């Protein structure tokens, strides 16, 4: 979605997740991602 | 989102937004035995 | 028509009209 | 019939909907976004 147009979209289902990671391990919160963080922690969908 | 609700013009020709369903097309009113949980109309070629 | 012209009519079959709508026209 | 089923695939993109792609991205990508819903629409034409 672009970051200028959520406002106007309706919305299905909305998942507000919230936790605390380090400074190098912010990069690995994306689809499709190595890494014990994105391996045994929390996997994001190949289509997210 | 935060957006002013318009109301009703019908038998004629009009952008329409239902929930995010962006279209345009003329609206009327029609006996389609819609069941509760039923939300919205599809036919040949998976057409709203 | 003759009754035969009647009988082929009849015996050949010509919602489906309405999704030609995205461009597509039949001419008679 | 073929055709106008064949109307609504995705071709590689993420939505079978022009007005759903436009108003979800920006431009700068919602262009290569929809170049290939133009290609596979014309070889369908091509083919019909």
């Amino acid at each position: 979605v672009s970051p200028t147009k959520l406002n106007d979209l309706c919305f299905t289902n909305v998942y507000a997740d919230s936790f605390v990671i380090r400074g190098n391990e912010v990069s690995q919160i994306a689809p499709g991602q190595t890494g014990n963080i994105a391996d045994y922690n929390y996997k994001l969908p190949d289509d997210f | 989102g935060p957006k002013k609700s318009t109301n009703l013009v019908k038998n004629k020709c009009v952008n329409f937004n239902f929930n995010g369903l962006t279209g345009t097309g003329v609206l009327t009113e029609s006996n389609k035995k819609f069941l509760p949980f039923q939300q919205f109309g599809r036919d040949i070629a998976d057409t709203t | 028509r003759s009754p035969i012209e009647d009988l082929l009519f009849n015996k050949v079959t010509l919602l489906i009209c309405a999704q030609k709508f995205n461009g597509l026209t039949v001419l008679p | 019939n073929t055709l106008v089923k064949q109307l609504s695939s995705k071709f590689g993109a993420i939505s079978s909907v022009l007005n759903d792609i436009l108003s979800r991205l920006d431009p700068p990508e919602a262009e290569v976004q929809i170049d290939r819903l133009i290609t596979g629409r014309l070889q369908s034409l091509q083919t019909y």
